């Protein structure tokens, strides 16, 4: 997971 | 953390965080330059500003707990960093839900060079  | 944030977003909007919100417009994701492209992108801008209000917290890794009270997001009590991170995320999730009507695929994978102008938090 990573939307940053 | 991004783990809790992804699950909120999915619950709220029914879209997966990656790829729907990880490369959208100028602020959802990695990014941080220019004028936000639309309401959704604005949610990401305000969310980035929200994290920016927390210096000594770690939003990407720090884990908080939250529960649903008939749909309502309720941040459960952890460290002060976890509490404030959860509130930033909760606001973003709702902002996303509020703007679903104008979400546009045209802004997915939006190129960096078109991310022009300036905006201060």
């Amino acid at each position: 997971a990573v939307y940053s | 953390s991004l783990l809790e944030f992804g699950k909120m977003i999915l619950e709220e909007t029914g879209k997966l965080a990656i790829p729907s919100y990880s490369s959208y417009g100028c602020y959802c994701g990695w990014g941080g330059k220019g004028t936000p492209k639309d309401a959704t992108d604005r949610c990401c801008f305000v969310h980035d500003c929200c994290y920016g209000n927390l210096p000594d917290c770690n939003p990407k890794s720090d884990r908080y707990k939250y529960k649903r009270v008939n749909g309502a997001i309720v941040c459960e009590k952890g460290t002060s960093c976890e509490n404030r991170i959860c509130e930033c995320d909760k606001a973003a999730a709702i902002c996303f839900r509020q703007n679903l009507n104008t979400y546009s695929k045209k802004y997915m994978l939006y190129p960096d060079f078109l991310c022009k102008g300036e905006l201060k938090c």
